[PDB]
RNA sequence: GGCCCCCGGCGCGCCGGGCCCGGGUCUUCCCGGAGUCGGGUUGCUUGGGAAUGCAGCCCAAAGCGGGUGGUAAACUCCAUC
RNA sequence: CGCGACCUCAGAUCAGACGUGGCGACCCGCUGAAUUUAAGCAUAUUAGUCAGCGGAGGAGAAGAAACUAACCAGGAUUCCCUCAGUAACGGCGAGUGAACAGGGAAGAGCCCAGCGCCGAAUCCCCGCCCCGCGGCGGGGCGCGGGACAUGUGGCGUACGGAA
C-alpha cells in the first residue's frame, strides 16, 4: 500500500530473477584472460600490427551523430579499384575490405582513397623468401623495423576546420534566418497541395477550350 | 553497517516497533499499486493527479534520434569558444566578428535566453530561435543557417 | 538573396556532390533474359494454362474485365499482382485474336 | 540445359500435365509403407538445388506424413486449468509437416545425416515428401572435401535440433525488425539475456 | 637455479610427388533456388498495435520481378536489399 | 519359350563400414502448467517459466543482409555498456516491454544448383609391387569390377562471371 507521495513504481521482480541472477566476479580474471590472449595475438603476427587491418573512415547516420567520424567495417570496392588495390589482395596487406558498402558522395570516396594511398607510402612489405623479388621492400626498411604498430593503425582523429573572423556584409546582417525557416517548413507542407490544385487550374483552363 | 541500524535497538520489545494491536501481517493493502481505483484511490489521485486513463497519439516505431535538437542559450554562447576570441574582439579595430560554430560544440538550436554582451558575432546553427535572431542582429551580428 | 543550406525544408540537407557509380550487379535480379524467356513460353505451349486462368480469360473475352480482375485478386491474393496477370491473360487473348485471324 | 525446363514444368503444377502426374505418383505412394528409399531423387532438379550430388553415399527416402493440425492430447478434454488453456481442437503445432517428414527420416536411419527435404504431393490424409540423406562415413564422401563438413559430429541429427532448411523456419529466426526474438542465438537465448539481472560488481 | 627423461611446437637440409597456376584495358555473350513467395484463415506467440513471428487448412504467383520501408487500402515517385 | 537388357523390388550368419545406451552445469528443437499477483475473478499475470519428450558439443546456437536507415548515411554473427523501464502492449488495471543509432570485446570470410564450356576430363571397391604404417596414406602398375549422362569432376555464383 502507498503512503503519502512517492513514484507510483513499478519493479520487475515477478518472474524467478534469482534464478538468472549473473554476478561479476569473473571480471577482473576475464579482463586478464583477454589482455593475455590480446599479447599473444600480437607475438602471433610478428611484425604486424596488434590493431588488425587498416579500416576505412566513415561517418555515422542520423542527424544525432551525423558530424562525428568513425571506422568503418571495411574499405568500399571501388576504393580500392581507384587507389589500384587488386580486391582478391588487399586483405592480404591487411586492408579491411567489406563489399557491401555502396558509395553515395565522392567527398567521403577520395578521402578513403587517400587513406589506402598513405597506407601504401608507409607499409613495409616483407618478401616471401629472405631472397628478395620485386615488391618486397629494401633490408633497410626491415632491420631499422620489424615493428609492431600499437594501438589502431592510422587512427581517425575528427576534427574542425578553424574559421577565421569575417567583417558580417549587409546581406547576412540582412537575413531573416527564423523567418526562413518558418517559410522552408511550410513550403516543405504545402508544396504537395499547391501542385495538385496547379493541376486543377490548368485542367479548368484546358476545360475552358473544348 | 548492521551495527548503526533499528533492529539491534529493538531486541527485547517484544512487537519490534510494528505494535501490537495490529501487527505486521504479510500484504495488508494487497500487492503493490493494487487498489489504484478501489480502495487506494485517495492517494493516487492526491498524489498522482492523471495516472488513469488515455491521451494523445500513439506512435509505433519511436526512433529518438531523428529528434534530437540539443539546445543553447545566448546566455552562454561565449562559453562554446576560447576568452581569448571574445577579447581579441572587442580591440582589433576592424570591426570583424569572430565566428561561433554551435554544431561543432553539440548544439543545434540556438535559443534566445539573456543578455547577449555588446560585441558582434557570426553565430552558425542548424536552427534558431526568434528572439535567438533578434538579440544576435542588436548587438550587431548574423545569424547563420547550416545543414 | 543568401542561399543558406537548411536541415529543414524541400532542397534540405548538406549539400555534397554525388558521385554515380556503376549500379550493383545483385539489382538486375527478375530481369528477364532472352533464353529463359523461350523456356518460359516453351513450358506454356507444352504444360498450358491453369483452371482459373482460363475461367478469367473467359472473363476477359466477354469484356467483363472488372469482375475478371475482382475474380483473380481473389484467387491470387493482391491487386498489384491480379492486375499484372490480367494484362497477361488479355495479351495472350489478343495473340490468339491475331492468329486466328489470318 | 534440361534442367530450366524441368524446373518451370514443375512451377506449372496447376497444369494439365504435372496434375495428371502428381494425382498417379500420389496414388502411387499412398499404396507403399509410410517411409521407403527411393532408389533415385523423383525430383532430380530440386535434390540438386538442395544439395544432393549422384554419386555414392547420397540416399533418398520418400516418407509420408499425416495432414492438419494438432489435437491436444488429454483424455476427453479435461485441459483442467484456466479457460485461456481450454482449446483441444483448433490448435497447430509450431515445426511444419517436412520437418516432422525428416525427423522421421533421421529417426529411422540413425547412421545417416539428413541433408535437406523436398515435396513430391498431397492428398486430403497424407503428405509426401523426400529426404536427402548421407552417410557420414562413406569414402566417397569423406575424402571430397566439399561435403566433410556432413562428417563432423556437430552435424549428427540437424533435423532433431532445428537445423535442416524446414526446421530452421519455425525457429523464427531472419535479418531485420520483423524478428527480434532471436536477436541472440534463438528465441530462447534472447529471452535468457533478456531475462537476466546481470548484477555488476561496483553497481 | 641444476641435472635427467619424455612430448609438443616451431627453424634448416634431402627425397617423393603434385603445380605452367597473373593483372588491368576494349569487345561478344551469361545470369539465380515453387506447392515457395503472396493472399485468405483459424490457433498459438510477440512490445509489435486493421495480424511481430511460427502453424494447420484453402487459394496460389511473378520476372525492369520479388521483399522490406512499424496504421488498413488505391494511385504514384524514391530508397533498400 | 527360351535367352538377353534395364526398372522396381526381395533374401543372405554375403564383404566392409556405421547407428543403438549413458551423462546432462552450460546448448539446440519441441511440449507446457498451476500455485501466485490483480487485495474477488474469467482476459491478463505467474510464463514460453517448473515438470514432460527429443538431440549435441567443448562449447552449442547464430552468421556473411530479400539488414538498418531516411543520414553529409551505416554494412555478417555473438558479447558488454548504453539506448530504456523508453516506443509499444494491457479488464490502458495489475502489470509487461523491445529495436536502431553511439561506444566497446572480437573480427574472417566462403561454397553450390543453375546458366555455360571442357572425349566423365570424376568417384568407389578390387588385385600386384616400393615406401609409410598405434589418427590406413602416398607412388606406380593391371582390358580387374562397379558408380555415373535421370549428370561426377575443373573453371564459376551476384562483391558480378565467362569467353
Ligand atoms: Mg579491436
Ligand atoms: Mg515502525
Ligand atoms: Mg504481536
Ligand atoms: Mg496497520
Ligand atoms: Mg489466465
Ligand atoms: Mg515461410
Ligand atoms: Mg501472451
Ligand atoms: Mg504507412
Ligand atoms: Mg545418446
Ligand atoms: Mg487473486
Ligand atoms: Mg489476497
Ligand atoms: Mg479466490
Ligand atoms: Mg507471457
Ligand atoms: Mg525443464
Ligand atoms: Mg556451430
Ligand atoms: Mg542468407
Ligand atoms: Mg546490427
Ligand atoms: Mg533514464
Ligand atoms: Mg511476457
Ligand atoms: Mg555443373
Amino acid at each position: 500500500a502507498p503512503s503519502r507521495n512517492g513514484m507510483i513504481l513499478k519493479p520487475h521482480f515477478h518472474k524467478d530473477w534469482q534464478r538468472r541472477v549473473a554476478t561479476w566476479f569473473n571480471q577482473p580474471a576475464r579482463k586478464i584472460r583477454r589482455r593475455k590472449a590480446r599479447q599473444a595475438r600480437a607475438r602471433r603476427i610478428a611484425p604486424r600490427p596488434a590493431s588488425g587491418p587498416l579500416r576505412p573512415i566513415v561517418r555515422c547516420p542520423t542527424v544525432r551523430y551525423h558530424t562525428k567520424v568513425r571506422a568503418g567495417r571495411g574499405f568500399s570496392l571501388e576504393e580500392l579499384r581507384v587507389a589500384g588495390i587488386h580486391k582478391k589482395v588487399a586483405r592480404t596487406i591487411g586492408i579491411s575490405v567489406d563489399p557491401r558498402r555502396r558509395n553515395k558522395s565522392t567527398e567521403s570516396l577520395q578521402a578513403n582513397v587517400q587513406r589506402l594511398k598513405e597506407y601504401r607510402s608507409k607499409l613495409v612489405l616483407f618478401p616471401r623468401k629472405p631472397s628478395a623479388p620485386k615488391k618486397g621492400d629494401s633490408s633497410a626498411e626491415e632491420l631499422k623495423l620489424a615493428t609492431q604498430l600499437t594501438g589502431p593503425v592510422m587512427p581517425i582523429r575528427n576534427v574542425f576546420k578553424k574559421e577565421k573572423a569575417r567583417v558580417i556584409t549587409e546581406e547576412e546582417k540582412n537575413f531573416k534566418a527564423f523567418a526562413s525557416l518558418r517559410m522552408a517548413r511550410a513550403n516543405a507542407r504545402l508544396f504537395g497541395i499547391r501542385a495538385k490544385r496547379a493541376k486543377e487550374a490548368a485542367e479548368q483552363d484546358v476545360e475552358k477550350k473544348k | 553497517p548492521s551495527r548503526l541500524r533499528k533492529t539491534r535497538k529493538l531486541r527485547g520489545h517484544v512487537s519490534h516497533g510494528h505494535g501490537r494491536i495490529g501487527k505486521h501481517r504479510k500484504h495488508p493493502g494487497g500487492r503493490g499499486n493494487a487498489g489504484g481505483m478501489h480502495h487506494h484511490r485517495i492517494n493516487f489521485d492526491k498524489y498522482h493527479p492523471g495516472y488513469f486513463g488515455k491521451v494523445g497519439m500513439r506512435h509505433y516505431h519511436l526512433k529518438r534520434n531523428q529528434s534530437f535538437c540539443p539546445t543553447v542559450n545566448l546566455d552562454k554562447l561565449w562559453t562554446l569558444v576560447s576568452e581569448q576570441t571574445r577579447v581579441n574582439a572587442a580591440k582589433n579595430k576592424t570591426g570583424a566578428a569572430p565566428i561561433i560554430d554551435v554544431v561543432r560544440s553539440g548544439y543545434y538550436k540556438v535559443l534566445g535566453k539573456g543578455k547577449l554582451p555588446k560585441q558582434p558575432v557570426i553565430v552558425k546553427a542548424k536552427f534558431f530561435s526568434r528572439r535567438a535572431e533578434e538579440k544576435i542582429k542588436g548587438v550587431g551580428g548574423a545569424c547563420v543557417l547550416v545543414a | 538573396a543568401l542561399r543558406y543550406p537548411m536541415a529543414v525544408g524541400l532542397n534540405k540537407g548538406h549539400k555534397v556532390t554525388k558521385n554515380v557509380s556503376k549500379p550493383r550487379h545483385s539489382r538486375r535480379r527478375g530481369r528477364l533474359t532472352k533464353h529463359t524467356k523461350f523456356v518460359r513460353d516453351m513450358i506454356r505451349e507444352v504444360c498450358g494454362f491453369a483452371p482459373y486462368e482460363r475461367r478469367a480469360m473467359e472473363l476477359l473475352k466477354v469484356s467483363k474485365d472488372k469482375r475478371a480482375l475482382k475474380f483473380i485478386k481473389k484467387r491470387v491474393g493482391t491487386h498489384i499482382r491480379a492486375k499484372r496477370k490480367r494484362e497477361e491473360l488479355s495479351s495472350v487473348l489478343a495473340a490468339m485474336r491475331k492468329a486466328a485471324a489470318k | 540445359g534440361a534442367y530450366k525446363y524441368i524446373q518451370e514444368l514443375w512451377r506449372k503444377k496447376q497444369s494439365d500435365v504435372m496434375r495428371f502426374l502428381l494425382r498417379v505418383r500420389c496414388w502411387q505412394y499412398r499404396q507403399l509403407s509410410a517411409l521407403h528409399r527411393a532408389p533415385r531423387p523423383t525430383r532430380p532438379d530440386k535434390a540438386r538445388r538442395l544439395g544432393y550430388k549422384a554419386k555414392q553415399g547420397y540416399v533418398i527416402y520418400r516418407i509420408r506424413v499425416r495432414r492438419g493440425g494438432r489435437k491436444r492430447p488429454v483424455p476427453k478434454g479435461a485441459t483442467y486449468g484456466k479457460p485461456v488453456h481450454h482449446g483441444v481442437n483448433q490448435l497447430k503445432f509450431a515445426r511444419s509437416l517436412q520437418s516432422v517428414a525428416e525427423e522421421r527420416a533421421g529417426r529411422h536411419c540413425g547412421a545417416l545425416r539428413v541433408l535437406n527435404s523436398y515435396w513430391v504431393g498431397e492428398d486430403s490424409t497424407y503428405k509426401f515428401f523426400e529426404v536427402i540423406l548421407i552417410d557420414p562415413f562413406h569414402k566417397a564422401i569423406r575424402r571430397n572435401p566439399d561435403t566433410q563438413w556432413i562428417t563432423k559430429p556437430v552435424h549428427k541429427h540437424r533435423e532433431m535440433r532445428g537445423l535442416t532448411s524446414a526446421g530452421r523456419k519455425s525457429r523464427g529466426l531472419g535479418k531485420g525488425h520483423k524478428f527480434h526474438h532471436t536477436i541472440g542465438g534463438s528465441r530462447r537465448a534472447a529471452w535468457r539475456r533478456r531475462n537476466t539481472l546481470q548484477l555488476h560488481r561496483y553497481r
